[PDB]
This record gives C-alpha cells, sequence and structure tokens, in this order.
C-alpha cells in the first residue's frame, strides 16, 4: 500500500487487512480445529 | 531488509543509516535469522511460552 | 492415553500400520518420560531412542 494516508483508505487498504490479520488468524483457527477434530493436543504448531 | 517486497527502493538510504551504528539485513541474513527460531531450543521455549 | 499418549480403542478398531506418540508441550513431555522410564533389568531400558530431545516414536508393523 503506497501513497495511501488516512483520507485515502479505500476497497484496497480493507483487502490488504483482510489478507494480513483476518485471514492469518483465520488459518491459524483451521489448524487449530484440524488438530482438535483429530485429539492431536501434543504437536503443536509453531506460528512465525 | 534490503532487496525486494516492500522494502525495496530504500536500498539507497541504507548506508546512510548504517552509519549511525544501526544494521540494515540483506534477506539472506534475516531468513538467517527467522530459521533461528525453528530450532529445538526456540521451539521448547515457545511451547513453554 | 494419559499415561503413554495412544488409545487402545482405537487400535483395536482400525488396526493402524504405524503410530507415532508426539511429545510436545507439557503433557507429551511427561508421557516421554513414562515411555523413558521403562527397563528390562534381566538393566536395559526399553526404547532405547527416546530421550530428552526426542520429539516423537513411532511404533512401527507391517500389516497392523
Ligand atoms: N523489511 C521487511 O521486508 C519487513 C517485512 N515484514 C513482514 O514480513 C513479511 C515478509 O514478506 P516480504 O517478502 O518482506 O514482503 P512481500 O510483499 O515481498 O511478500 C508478500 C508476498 O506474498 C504473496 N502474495 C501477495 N498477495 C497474496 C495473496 N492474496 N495470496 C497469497 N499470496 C500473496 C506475493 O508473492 P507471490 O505472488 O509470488 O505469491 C508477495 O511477494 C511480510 O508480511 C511483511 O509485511 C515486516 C517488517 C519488515
Amino acid at each position: 500500500e503506497q501513497g495511501i494516508e488516512l483520507e485515502h483508505i479505500d476497497s484496497k487498504s480493507e483487502f490488504a487487512h483482510r489478507i494480513m490479520l483476518t485471514n492469518i488468524l483465520r488459518m491459524m483457527g483451521c489448524v487449530k480445529k484440524q488438530k482438535s477434530a483429530r485429539g492431536i493436543e501434543t504437536r503443536p504448531a509453531q506460528v512465525i | 531488509t534490503r532487496g525486494t517486497g516492500l522494502m525495496s527502493a530504500n536500498n539507497i538510504i541504507a548506508e546512510g543509516i548504517e552509519k549511525m551504528g544501526v544494521r540494515t539485513f540483506s534477506q539472506k541474513e534475516m531468513a538467517f535469522n527467522l530459521l533461528g527460531l525453528l530450532t529445538p531450543e526456540v521451539v521448547e521455549l515457545c511451547q513453554k511460552s | 492415553k494419559d499415561t503413554y499418549g495412544f488409545s487402545i480403542l482405537d487400535i483395536v478398531i482400525n488396526n493402524p500400520v504405524n503410530l507415532t506418540i508426539h511429545f510436545g508441550g507439557e503433557k507429551g513431555k511427561r508421557i516421554r518420560e513414562n515411555y523413558s522410564a521403562m527397563i528390562f533389568e534381566t538393566t536395559e531400558k526399553i526404547f532405547k531412542e527416546i530421550n530428552e530431545h526426542s520429539t516423537s516414536y513411532t511404533f512401527r508393523s507391517e500389516k497392523g
């Protein structure tokens, strides 16, 4: 996001915030749900 | 980090920044630092908290 | 499940060919300890590969 100040935050900024925050939270949740549905409590995934 | 992605375009001032005793990293260096977090001891440390 | 990290019912029902036990986290470390404490005094340790750096162990077979 280049040259997008506060007054310019628009569709593209929302899509980037989705990518970089909300879908990373969703991917973490998906991994959790997959390991819980299989009873995996002793092989945690490290999130960098 | 100097190189591409988002931090490129700033490579011409990296030397000026480093003149203040700061360190800028190449992508290999930053990758080495990040892979340092996947070492067995850091993994256990993350499992603790 | 609490002591050795596997369910006997799962083995009886599905007959897996291989089973890996993972030692991540506190619970995993406790299970690893239970695995390491086993001996065959006659004092050889059973599971001689398991040590304080093992992250997992794998029971293996051919048919089940
Ligand atoms: N100095 C730095 O570089 C710093 C970086 N960071 C962060 O660390 C991370 C390092 O990445 P970096 O290489 O620097 O940044 P880049 O922007 O180069 O990396 C992002 C990459 O993600 C891929 N991508 C883009 N959009 C999507 C999408 N919608 N879906 C899937 N993949 C996509 C692209 O590669 P492709 O199209 O080939 O898949 C792109 O090259 C970034 O998240 C950055 O914000 C933080 C602080 C400083």
